[PDB]
RNA sequence: GAAGAUGAUUAGAGACCAUUGUAGUCCACACUGCAAACGAUGACACCCAUGAAUUGGGGA
RNA sequence: CAUCCAAAAUCGAGUAACAAUUGGAGGACAAGUCUGGUGCCAGCACCCGCGGUAAUUCCAGCUCCAAAAGCGUAUAUUAAUGC
């Protein structure tokens, strides 16, 4: 792209090589803010983008109306990393362009268990989760290998993303708004690391922040 | 630690953070969940340098449950004084 | 009233897990209560607990490590067999790597993992996570 | 009346036809490998879809169970013949790692390609039917015959053959 | 909500059989008054007797006029109407002719435009109005 | 004060309004059981946090 | 059905005339920024909707799509339905 200038303190560590990874940005939570911190740390020929829908949107006033455009991005690399993005600009390109930005900023790991079969890499969620956005809620079941991606088209897609190849899946309420749908699937493969499973605990150490460590250098960087 | 093979290897991302409060896993996603780290302190005033932490969770700021657990945490340290 | 003792302890568990409390207080004991515990504090759920006696009805304290996620309660204590265990192992639980199922049996209180080893199946009683 | 012979299908039609993304995978095959109609295609995931079937059956299973110790055997010794997996296999998770093109792939048809003896698969079809092909010394004339591991290195042609 | 106890059955049993009633997808299969009320009997086709062309108009939205035709079934004695499903094939039925007629559709609702018609004509005389339509055969005044 | 009567209002008006007026409105003994009979929230039981009051009993 | 066109002796494709059809192409749903004709008429349309002379839907041609020696239509029944 254009010549670009970080103002975050990740930026910085970023575009030198002191954080390398998505992981270290992950593991002591801190936001992303600035899009240019997912291109940097992983490179094209792992991510893909793909638009999930884009569709009008009308706001009224008298006489004529003004119009827009609603549209989602989706975003990832099939090693465990998925974003969903959803923005709204008055043109096609505009809402386009503003998403795949949005939906950089979204990004989330994914954790991947097994169905209680162990081989290979994996090919399975760990546990049953769910996620809610309206009405509609999925419940992503795990399924054995060789099942294939047990879902409409829509969360095929979303699910493809994510790394998962192996699943069975329904949906309840109202699951013809596109939209809701999405963001729903999404909020359900976040849920993996927020449930607490015995395979993880045995007090696991914390270590400094990269931002701490890296501090004289900030401080160099401001100058 | 950790979800492994048959073959023993790591087959993970990461392992997430401990809230050694609640002994939840500390998400990615929560922004809320601080780490707090506090320098000790010798005898004539010096800094052994920052070795304790701790790490509180999103959850415990939404009611702020948060002071309460840190002082349960620091005083069985020996960190805060009790009489 | 409470037609099942089981639904009310295991509900005041599942609410204060849920707060993040580190003890919890039970109203009633019974034989049944006490083995149900024991159970989870082996594989490592639960840190102790005390039984207390007012010489009418004990009350039962809990020390909650926070490593539980839910405490259930299977009400009409439905059958369940050697080939059937597979069945609720799968739909009341989000795994079967780390799901536990816990049964009544003449032999005593145990997992289903122990059931099928000595295989006798029997009447369920609660599942935790 | 008192007819005692069985009648099956072999072969079924996925639902929902119209996907895009299944007809770029259907096409793909018969194109390549030179399959007729999208029928043949159909007909192998029939046998593959029963063949996981009980695979899954029996994973579920504890270990030392009847179910699981013979019937397991059956499965892995079938899919040694006709050399979809190898003899490094035994898991019953191999097994369900079988898709589509590896039955395709060990089809007379393919084989007799592969093996140098036509220039096509679409050429290789015709050898087959026009009687001129053997698979060790029986004279086969279907292309959907599927060829064993050990039969495939002695395919030769036809004594019925002007090419042998 | 539901009841959960051992010997509980009883009034689950009885609950259903009530509350199956409410529901008119079971009614369409078990109750023999829909039966009665259909004109083929539930049969698959009937065969009637032309009576008389009858020009038949259209709603609101959609303006246009439908050509149709007032018949009498053999088998009950009812009078029906049905649609003629070609352009142009008005000319290929006639009064007194033998006519097949059929359900189009969804067979409980009738027809967008055509008010009360849920019946297309399939055959005049045994022959496929479509073989008429795009010609291949010819109809018999025979 | 329904009904009814009379005067207005109005294009039309027992109308809404005004002056009247019967049943009814009250009580006793019989019926009726039809309300937005609503908290549109069935009954019993367990767990569940923040602050300042009120209504009864008891405690220092 | 199979085996064969002599074992001494027995047939035969090149437009390979030995020539594949039935339903579709606005949305749902795979495939037309087409060309002529019709102009709220004729008709299409399970449903949403097309046609008032500027028709991606009608009536024809070409083009392409799905299934294929099978493909449409009707009715019942099951899945879809945690209606």
């Amino acid at each position: 792209k254009e010549e670009w200038v970080p103002c975050t303190k990740l930026g910085r560590l970023v575009k030198e090589q002191k954080i390398t990874s998505l992981e270290e940005i992950f593991l002591f939570s801190m936001p992303i803010k600035e899009h240019q911190i997912v291109d940097q740390l992983i490179k094209e020929s792992d991510m893909r983008d793909e638009l999930m829908l884009i569709v009008p949107v009308q706001k009224a006033t008298s006489a004529g109306q003004r119009t827009r455009f609603k549209a989602f991005n989706i975003v990832g690399d099939g090693n465990g990393h998925i974003g969903v993005g959803a923005r709204v600009g008055k043109e096609v390109s505009l809402a386009i362009r503003a998403s795949m930005i949005a939906a950089k900023l979204n990004v989330v790991p994914i954790r991947r268990g097994y169905w209680g079969n162990k081989i290979g890499e994996p090919h399975t969620i760990p546990m049953k989760v769910t996620g809610k956005c309206g009405s509609v809620s999925v419940r992503l079941i795990p399924a054995p290998r060789g099942a294939g991606i047990v879902a409409a088209p829509v969360p095929k897609k979303i699910l493809e993303f994510a790394g998962v190849e192996d699943v069975y899946t329904s949906s309840c309420g109202n699951t013809r708004t596109r939209g809701n749908f999405i963001m729903a699937t999404f909020y359900a493969l976040r849920k993996t690391y927020g449930f607490l499973t015995p395979d993880l605990w045995a007090e696991t150490e914390v270590s400094r922040d990269p931002t701490d460590e890296h501090s004289d250098f900030l401080t160099m960087g401001s100058k | 630690i950790g979800t492994y093979n048959e073959e023993g290897v790591n087959v993970d991302l990461y392992i997430p953070r401990k809230c050694h409060a609640t002994n939840n896993l500390i998400t990615s996603y929560d922004h809320s969940a601080v780490q707090i780290a506090i320098a000790n302190v010798d005898a004539n005033g010096v800094l052994n340098g920052t070795t304790t932490t701790f790490c509180i969770a999103g959850y415990l700021r939404r009611q702020a449950e948060s002071d309460h657990a840190i002082n349960h945490l620091a005083i069985s340290k020996g960190i805060i004084r009790i009489k | 009233t409470m037609m099942s003792v089981l639904a009310n302890a295991l509900r005041c568990i599942a609410s204060a897990e849920r707060r993040g409390k580190r003890q919890v207080l039970i109203r009633p004991s019974s034989k049944v209560v006490v083995k149900f515990l024991q159970v989870m504090q082996k594989h490592g759920y639960i840190g102790e607990f005390e039984i207390i006696d007012d010489h009418r009805a004990g009350k039962i304290v809990v020390n909650l490590n926070g490593r539980l996620n839910k405490c259930g309660a299977i009400c009409p204590r439905f059958d369940c067999t050697t080939p059937d265990f597979e069945k609720w192992v799968k739909n009341i639980l989000p795994s079967r790597q780390f799901g536990f199922v816990v049964l009544t049996t003449s032999l005593g209180i145990m997992d289903h993992e122990e059931a099928r080893a000595r295989n006798t199946g029997g009447k369920v009683l609660g599942f935790f996570y | 009346m008192r007819n005692y012979n069985n009648f099956n299908r072999v072969w079924k039609a996925p639902r929902r036809p119209f996907e895009k993304e299944r007809l770029d995978r259907e096409m793909k095959l018969c194109g390549q490998y030179g399959l007729r109609c999208k029928r043949e295609i159909w007909r192998v995931n029939m046998t593959l879809s029963k063949m996981r079937r009980t695979a899954r059956l029996l994973l579920t299973l504890p270990e030392n169970h009847p179910r699981r110790q013979l019937e397991g055997s059956a499965i892995m010794r079938r899919c040694h013949d006709y050399g979809f997996l190898e003899e490094e296999k035994d898991k019953l998770d191999y097994v369900l790692s079988l898709t589509v093109p590896d039955i395709l792939e060990r089809r007379l048809q393919t084989v007799v390609f592969k093996h140098g003896l036509a220039k096509s698969v679409h050429h290789a079809r015709v050898l087959i039917l026009q009687r001129h092909i053997a698979v060790a010394k029986q004279i086969v004339t279907i292309p959907s015959f599927i060829v064993r591991v050990s039969s495939e290195h002695h395919i030769a042609f036809a004594d019925a053959s002007p090419f042998g | 909500t539901k009841a959960n106890g051992q010997h509980a059955a009883r009034k689950l049993v009885r609950l259903r059989r009530k509350n199956r009633w409410a529901d008119k997808g079971w009614k369409k299969s078990h109750t023999f008054v829909a039966q009665k009320a259909n004109p083929f009997g539930g049969s698959s086709h009937a065969k009637g007797i032309v009576l008389e062309k009858i020009g038949v108009g259209a709603k609101q939205p959609n303006s246009a006029i439908r050509k149709c035709v007032r018949v009498q079934l053999i088998k009950n004695d009812k009078k029906i109407i049905a649609f003629v499903p070609n352009d142009g094939c008005l000319h290929f039925i006639e009064e007194n002719d033998e006519v097949l007629v059929s359900g189009f559709g969804r067979s409980g609702h009738a027809v967008g435009d055509i008010p009360g018609v849920r019946f297309k004509i399939v055959k005049v005389s045994n022959v496929g109005l479509y073989a008429l339509y795009r010609q291949k055969k010819e109809k018999p005044r025979n």
